[PDB]
């Protein structure tokens, strides 16, 4: 269903629309009045028909729209359509039905129309629109990868899932989200940060966090790296060790720095700590826990004694790792405010054995 | 469970009586041997009054069982000190303690 | 293994370095029960041994120094640094002999001499581990360490380092010149702020900085220093300029008690000469406007006018100007490098010419130091509001107050748990019976005590976690607001925040806001309009929903709020009625806004009969099944709510003298209130008889009270009026002669609930109509 | 406003209150409130005792005690202030202040009253007495 | 109660010392003047000479620029920056029947001190923090505009050329919106708090040895006056030399995504001023004489009106 919204979903990934006229060649000519075109949603990849619909069932008879100013009974292009000034509506070219409302003012093609279909357009931004289409390119691969895994999720083996397609697709995303260097100039470092703060908020809002959380929890159940990967066979079994480690690097690259996405783990905190001794990518999950426990202080005081007793049990089974002492050093204070409930759970557990 | 094994004998006749202070230059360990405490490192002769239960029960019961200037090794059982919970942060639960004391002066 | 082997091990150096971060983070922010627990694991001698073993590696030296202050010299550090910004001087004769310049125009040494400003002692406790466990414990002090031994060791390690640094050795202590000084300055800086150094010790420290200036080797400032070591130099030098300023204030406090003792005998001799002067009468009162006609605040303002009509002689008016020239020359104004401000202004600027400094912390600590010297006058000025002067007989209770103040500021920085709540209540309960909190309300305001108790109410409200705390805090502010009027003026300023958390038994944050505006025309006239519309929007909710706690208690359901909505009208009846009089500008805007949401009125009149609404209340109050079934009866709160909606509008009725004038706006309102309510509804309410106690006592909080009648009589006597003799005698026999002889019968509990009702509500109204 | 009492009374009050303080808490019984005022020479009967506690459980706390101490000494000084206020007008001190000696003592006091209001003070009131003057000032 | 005032010698001496400090600071220390504001800025400028590195002053305004660019929602009130905002502002106010030559040296010495700041990058520091305000009309944007005037006082030219390029390479929408935000939060003449002040003015001295601090209440009506005058005085000085590009910039930020057209926004404050002064006439149209406080209000509103008509005409003094 089509809707309307305020300003919050105005900036985000959903409210991005691209225009597709019927003629193939010179499609990036100037659009003029009375011109037929299609409407594409960028993230879903669906075609607007007053519902949105798939491209395979998008027909020129079913969905073909146009820009008119007002309904009088009627190479490149000349510069017809200004920005912010045209204030023009849409209607079907076969039906003439004006899309209008009824906070979610449901948009409907209505033959009465209104006095409020005079709507002004705004062009998007280049870095944002590039970030848009790759969501569709990834989620189309990922949900294909999930249900490809779900096929033999119960049936042992006595289509082929996209192994090589997903390995390269994560690695471009890590370098997409890579934090800028400290040796950079200060005025430019700060400028590149606020770009990064958008385009991780622009992912975790429009899905893409729990969707990453899913493909972990379909994969983590196979703790034997080969024997429980033999439900697929020997082909995907050799790459099972890689695909977990790259996955936790993505998630750790998402919630680095950002406070707003760090609160998204306040519900499934116990989902994280339960996988610390998983013996594969043990540094990986421990990396994710460290970046979440320094940005949003509300995740400190929701931690009970059952969690801390696992972390000391992690240190006792993974050597004298100096990263484990970091996360315990973040567990004492937050924003210059200490937690007296946590400052004794460490002490009467860690110290008194002296071992 | 107060076992006193002597290390060096003192006067043999002077004993602490009640309502009185002592000065002990003690040190302690655990049964593993890890030295959780001393007094000479703080360079202070530790003092206390007997009877008023300032120290744990295994300490003052060992204290009047010594002579002046004697050096004794004590062994306080779990039930006589820090029994169930133990000290927070220092002494683990159900820990048997091992001491090395010395009555400096004043009975 | 030997610990010096970590210098090449390079892996267990790191893991034993990060363990020292866990040790400093566990005993962080005054956690002193655990601070004894670390004193077992790292002993006292081996910490003092590690301060000078030069062959220790780099990051392990800065650990064992910073571990030391975080278990011994931090809990005392924050509490004294807090009391540095305020200056509380007593009148001992040791105070009385304090000058700006030392006697001998040669500028004295900074930090050297005698100061008299009050500071609490530190209260260390020695560690032990054989003491028996009790049990809630009161508190644990910071574990102790012998300080007089420590200052000789710390001075020595600094004293070699400024000397060994001149040798330009290729192998510095700890692997750099950075680690040679940063863990020895930030210990010396935090032993200098705790004041435990002797003056002859800081005489040596002044030599070790730049001996060419501070004399009564090469100086430390001339030495080439890396950037972080300059930072601790600023934190060392910032202590010294404050000791110039605190000495300057303590000089000026010494000047005044010498001055006003000289000034009182001058006035009382001049007044006695005025008392015997009969040579004038019209000019005598111009000399008598100052003596007993002006307030004593206006006397000193008038007395001190002789710069460029003063009753003071030329002898004691010149020495003030002689003193005033002694102070500007003491400051940086020449008032036509052998000076400290001459030294700093040279040194800080030259540091900018050395290199382009990148660390933003140092560039802030530089320029804040530099501006402090040039506007040395304004540096004296901004501290002076925190200057207060007490009696020497009050010091024995004042320092007992300040220690009970410090526990609160220590609880500012720790997230509140169920133990320190009992520390806060026992603290606050020990403040409000300490007798000096009352007799100097300027000083309690000067210490920011009224600010401090607000933020601990901020952090708890953010469901209520700790309700027993939040009552005793807002109880303290309500008892604070009536100590002086200007304290109520200060508490008034946080109104919109206090208003945002109006959302139970006991007291409340809203009764703080009520006691911030009571009994004062200044605040009530200055009360905002946007601060008013928030009050009615919370009144906009209560008429539509119930109390969820009451239906959780198993009470009958009532769609509006007879208990919650009455917690706003008792506020607003202090918002328009003051000193037994109504305001105009608030009354003309509360009722214009109260009629934009007519749901805010009680829905029986939004409608059933008003006497019938109370008649609907008597059945549901007398019948226990329709009553709330324990402290809350629904029938007692509905009559109490309508007792609040009535007497509010009675106290917004425009006054009679404005009705004698033809103020059309003022009579427009008097139309509206008379238009809303029928008069004869009141008459059945004013005449309904009550369950008088005799031989048995009825229940006050489930039945009719005389305070229900007391609201109604104020409404008719202020907006409707008693005109003619018949309507006077109409309600006269029906209402009150039933109650009067019911009151004359018992000549007892509700007898005293009705004795004061008659003597405050109706017997005035009879005497309004006695002719 | 609790400032209308001077310091030494609160010093005397706290000395009296701590003397009969129950456990050092600052709580006292309802009976001890009567005894401590009679320890301060004040002798009010149970009528003046009864209305004061219900104005504010049997537990009297020191601020709750002190706010009652303000009101008991606010009303007494509010009436004895105005006869001694008239004392400075008349040269004798009885009440016989001549009206000629008023229009310079009233424009010279510090409420910044001009000649029009001190006129307006007078023609809406020979020498006038004191009791008409405490009537014409309180109004 | 004015008659029962106790004398000073009856008071305890510690309270007598307390009111003295509140008096002695008020009549002597506050009244004292000194000129340290110029003998600081010279040595922060001259010390770059020694035996491409920045100056001591040039380091400072770089640091204040860096704290204005970090992403924060609000602009935290630093007392230190306000302590340096006025000191650099007073470096030009010493120069801010005469001969012809002697006023030119009084003019050109002001262009010397204006050069002593804005070649060290003082022009873009004062342009960044207005974008870092985002409309919060606090105490800092008071103290940042007095520096913005003392650089552009007298109609300097190249500081405008140092300002147009900064708003054209950055495309910084957020400046002009914060400009538009401060414009609407400009108080005008009311007819409600005016009599609130007047009813407050009926009290001259408060009971129990207290004084009604008339500066504490102050002017509840139009206390926004000197600030909102100062913004238009800043706004007048952006097109003083008839710099025609700002005449086409202040109505259209054509490089930017979103125009604001402050010229139209200057009109809309004037209309809100226009009814606000006209209804002040209708209150007094029945009265005969005008008292003292009635004129002080009306002196205020026209003094800001002369500022805004002058700031209007510099948008159109050029043809």
């Amino acid at each position: 269903l089509v809707y309307y919204e305020g300003g919050a979903v105005c900036t985000h990934a959903r409210s991005l629309w691209r225009l597709e006229p019927l003629r193939i060649s010179w499609s990036g000519s100037h659009l003029r009045w009375g011109q037929p075109l299609r409407i594409r949603h960028v993230t879903t990849g669906r075609y607007l028909a007053l519902v949105v619909v798939d491209a395979c069932k998008a027909h020129t008879k079913a969905t073909s729209f146009c820009f008119r100013v007002s309904k009088e009974k009627l190479g490149m292009g000349p510069p017809e359509i200004k920005y912010g000034e045209s204030l023009c509506f849409v209607q079907h070219v076969a039906s003439g039905l004006w899309l209008t409302y009824a906070l979610k003012k449901k948009a409907i093609l209505h033959q009465e129309g209104h006095m409020d279909d005079a709507l002004f357009l705004t062009r998007c931004q280049q870095e944002e629109s590039q970030a848009a289409r790759m969501i569709h390119s990834t989620a189309g691969l990922y949900n294909q990868f999930i249900k490809g895994l779900d096929s033999f999720s119960g049936k042992p083996r006595g289509p082929a899932l996209p192994i090589e397609a997903v390995i390269l697709s994560l690695q471009d995303l890590i370098g997409y989200f890579e934090p800028p260097s400290e040796e950079l100039q200060h005025e430019e470092k700060q400028s590149k940060l606020r770009s990064l703060r958008n385009r991780q908020s622009l992912f975790q809002e429009e899905g893409m966090l729990s969707l990453v959380l899913n493909c972990i929890d379909r994969l983590n159940v196979y703790t034997t790296a080969a024997h429980f990967a033999e439900y697929a066979g020997e082909e995907a079994a050799e790459s099972w060790k890689e695909i977990v480690n790259l996955l936790y690097e993505l998630l750790a690259s998402l919630i680095r720095g950002n406070r707003a996405n760090c609160a998204l783990f306040s519900t499934n905190l116990d989902w994280v700590v339960s996988k610390l001794d998983r013996l594969e990518a043990s540094s990986g999950i421990l990396e994710v826990l460290y970046c979440v426990l320094i940005e949003s202080p509300e995740v400190l005081n929701i931690i009970q004694e059952n969690h801390i007793k696992s972390i000391i049990s992690l240190l006792d089974k993974h050597g004298r790792n100096h990263k484990v002492l970091d996360v315990l050093c973040s567990l004492c204070v937050c924003n210059g405010v200490a937690v007296r409930s946590n400052q004794d759970l460490i002490t009467e557990n860690l110290l008194p054995g002296r071992e | 469970g107060v076992e006193i094994e002597t290390i060096s004998p003192g006067d043999g006749r002077t004993f602490p009586k009640k309502g009185q202070t002592c000065v002990v230059h003690y040190t302690g360990m655990l049964q593993n041997g890890k030295k959780f405490d001393s007094s000479r490192d703080r360079n202070k002769p530790f003092k206390f009054r007997i009877g008023k239960q300032e120290v744990i029960k295994g300490f003052e019961e060992g204290a009047a069982q010594m002579s002046l200037g004697q050096r004794a090794k004590l062994t306080c059982t779990p039930d006589v000190a820090y029994g169930a919970t133990g000290h927070p942060g220092v002494i683990p639960p159900n820990a048997t303690l091992i001491f090395d004391v010395e009555l400096l002066n004043l009975e | 293994m030997d610990i010096l082997e970590l210098s090449e091990r390079l892996d267990l150096q790191r893991f034993h370095s990060h363990t020292l971060r866990l040790y400093r983070a566990v005993c962080a922010l005054g956690n002193n029960r655990v601070a004894h627990a670390l004193c077992s694991h790292v002993d006292q001698a081996q910490l003092l041994h590690a301060l000078e073993d030069a062959h220790l590696p780099g990051p392990l030296r800065a650990g064992y120094y910073d571990l030391l202050i975080s278990i011994h010299l931090e809990s005392a550090c924050r509490s004294r640094r807090s009391m540095l910004s305020e200056y509380i001087v007593p009148l001992t004769p040791e105070t009385r002999a304090i000058t700006l310049f030392p006697p001998g125009r040669r500028h004295g040494l900074p930090g050297v001499g005698v100061t008299t400003s009050l500071r609490p002692p530190h209260h260390f406790s020695p560690p032990c581990f054989v003491a028996a466990l009790p049990a809630e414990a009161p508190a644990r002090l910071s574990p102790a360490i012998p300080l007089e031994a420590l200052r000789d060791k710390a001075l020595r390690m600094l004293g070699e380092a400024v000397r060994d640094g001149g040798q330009h050795a290729r192998d510095p202590v700890g692997g750099s010149v950075e680690f040679q000084f940063v863990p020895v300055l930030k210990l010396v800086s935090t032993l200098l702020v705790m004041g435990i150094f002797g003056d002859e010790d800081v005489k040596q420290i002044l030599k070790m900085i730049e001996p060419e200036v501070f004399t009564e080797e090469e100086g430390l400032l001339q030495m080439k220093l890396p950037e972080s070591v300059k930072l601790q130099m600023c934190n060392l030098l910032e202590y010294f300029c404050d000791q110039e300023l605190q000495h300057r204030v303590e000089s000026l406090a010494a000047f005044a008690e010498r001055y006003v003792d000289k000034l009182q005998a001058n006035q009382r001799s001049r007044y006695a000469l005025l008392m015997r002067a009969f040579t004038m009468s019209a000019a005598e009162t111009a000399r008598r406007t100052r003596e007993f006609r002006s307030p004593p605040q206006e006397q000193i303002n008038m007395l001190l006018h002789f710069k460029d009509d003063c009753p003071l002689p030329e002898d004691i008016r010149q020495d003030l100007q002689d003193f005033h020239q002694d102070l500007l020359a003491h400051c940086g104004i020449q008032l036509e490098p052998q000076s400290l401000q001459e030294l700093v202004s040279h040194m800080v600027v030259r540091w900018a010419q050395e290199d382009y400094v990148q660390s933003p912390e140092l560039v802030r600590a530089m320029f804040s130091l530099l501006h402090r010297q040039y506007d040395g006058l304004g540096e004296l000025l901004r501290a002076l509001p925190r200057a207060y002067t007490i009696s020497p007989s009050s010091v024995e209770d004042t320092m007992s107050l300040l220690e009970c103040l410090g526990q609160i500021r220590s609880l500012l920085i720790v997230q509140m748990g169920p133990q320190e709540e009992n520390l806060m209540i026992q603290s606050i309960g020990n403040i409000m019976n300490n007798k000096v909190f009352y007799q100097h309300p300027n000083l309690m305001r000067a210490l920011g005590m009224h600010e401090t108790v607000m933020e601990v109410m901020v952090n708890v409200l953010g469901e209520i976690r700790f309700p027993k705390m939040v009552t005793s805090c807002c109880r303290f502010l309500c008892y604070f607001c009536r100590i002086s009027r200007q304290n109520q003026r200060s508490m008034f300023d946080h109104l919109s925040y206090l208003l945002e958390n109006s959302g139970m038994q006991g007291s409340t944050p809203l009764d703080v806001a009520a006691a911030s505006v009571i009994d004062n025309n200044e605040l009530a006239l200055a009360l905002q309009e946007q601060d008013l519309e928030k009050v009615v929007s919370y009144l906009a909710g209560c008429g539509l929903q119930s109390c969820p706690m009451l239906l959780a208690k198993g009470y009958p359901d009532i769609g509006w709020n007879p208990c919650g909505g009455e917690r706003y009208l008792d506020f607003l009846r202090f918002a328009v009625f003051v000193n037994g009089e109504s305001v105009e500008e608030n009354a003309n805007v509360v009722v214009r806004l109260l009629i934009r949401k007519p749901e805010c009125f009680g829905p029986a009149l939004r409608g059933s009969g008003l006497l019938a609404a109370i008649e609907e209340a008597i059945r549901i109050s007398e019948d226990p099944a329709r009553d709330g079934p324990n402290r809350v009866h629904l029938g007692h709160a509905i009559m109490s709510f309508y007792a609040a909606l009535i007497d509010l509008l009675g106290r917004c009725a425009p006054e009679m003298h404005l009705i004698q004038a033809g103020k059309g706006e003022a009579l427009r309102i008097r139309a509206i209130l008379r238009s809303l309510v029928p008069l004869d509804d009141l008459v059945g309410i004013i005449s309904l008889p009550l369950q008088i106690p005799t031989l048995v006592q009825p229940k006050m909080s489930a039945s009719f009270v005389p305070d229900h009648k007391a609201s109604m009589v104020l409404f008719l006597d202020r907006v409707y009026g008693i005109e003619n003799q018949d309507f006077l005698l109409h309600v006269l026999d029906v209402g009150f002669l039933p109650d009067m002889r019911a009151a004359a019968s018992l000549d007892t509990e509700m007898a005293l609930a009705l004795n004061r009702y008659l003597c405050l509500a109706v017997l005035p109204l009879i005497t309004k109509c006695a002719p | 406003m609790a400032d209308q009492l001077t310091e030494e009374q609160i010093a005397e009050f706290k000395e009296a209150f701590s003397l009969f303080d129950k456990d050092g808490d600052g709580t006292i019984t309802t009976k001890a409130l009567g005894t401590v005022m009679r320890s301060l020479g004040q002798n009010p009967t149970e009528a003046e005792l009864q209305d004061m506690i219900n104005e504010v459980n049997g537990t009297i706390d020191f601020p709750a005690f002190l706010t009652m101490m303000a009101r008991k000494m606010k009303d007494t000084d509010s009436e004895e202030e105005i006869r001694e206020a008239f004392r400075v007008f008349d040269k004798d001190g009885n009440g016989y202040i001549s009206a000629a000696a008023l229009r310079h003592v009233m424009t010279n006091l510090g409420e910044k009253l001009t000649d029009e209001e001190v006129d307006e003070m007078i023609r809406e009131a020979g020498q006038v007495n004191y009791e008409a003057f405490v009537q014409m000032m309180t109004a | 109660a004015c008659f029962r005032m106790t004398p000073l010698y009856n008071l305890p001496t510690h309270r007598a010392c307390n009111m003295f400090l509140e008096s002695y600071k008020a009549a002597w220390i506050l009244t004292e003047d000194h000129s340290f504001e110029d003998r600081m800025i010279d040595d922060l400028s001259k010390a770059g000479e020694q035996e491409k590195k920045p100056d001591p002053l040039h380091q400072l305004v770089l640091h204040f620029s860096r704290t204005a660019l970090t992403e924060k929602s609000k602009l935290d009130e630093d007392y230190l920056y306000m302590a340096y905002a006025d000191i650099m502002a007073k470096s030009c106010h010493l120069e801010e029947e005469v001969s012809f030559e002697e006023k030119e040296m009084e003019k050109q010495r002001l262009l010397y001190q204006q050069s002593r700041l804005h070649t060290r990058g003082a022009a873009e520091m004062v342009l960044q923090m207005i974008s870092a305000c985002k409309g919060e009309t606090g105490a800092m944007v008071s103290s940042t505009l007095k520096l913005g005037i003392s650089i552009l006082n007298g109609g300097n030219a190249e500081v405008q050329q140092k300002m147009l390029d900064y708003l054209k390479d950055k495309k910084e929408v957020g400046f002009f919106q914060s400009i538009q935000a401060l414009m609407q939060t400009c108080s005008v003449l009311d007819l409600n708090a005016f009599e609130r002040q007047n009813k407050a003015e009926g009290l001259g001295m408060v009971n129990e040895d207290g004084t009604v601090i008339n500066r504490q209440n102050g002017e509840k009506v139009m206390a926004d006056d000197e600030f909102t005058q100062d913004l238009f005085r800043f706004l007048q000085l952006l097109c003083e030399g008839h710099n025609n590009d700002f005449q086409n910039y202040l109505r259209t930020q054509t490089g930017n995504t979103t125009t604001i057209n402050i010229i139209i926004c200057t009109v809309d404050y004037l209309l809100r001023l226009q009814e606000s002064i006209s209804d002040f006439y209708w209150y007094y149209s029945g009265k005969d004489v005008i008292e003292e406080q009635g004129k002080r209000n009306f002196s205020k509103a026209m003094s800001v009106a002369k500022q805004v008509f002058n700031s209007l005409t510099e948008y159109i003094q050029g043809p």
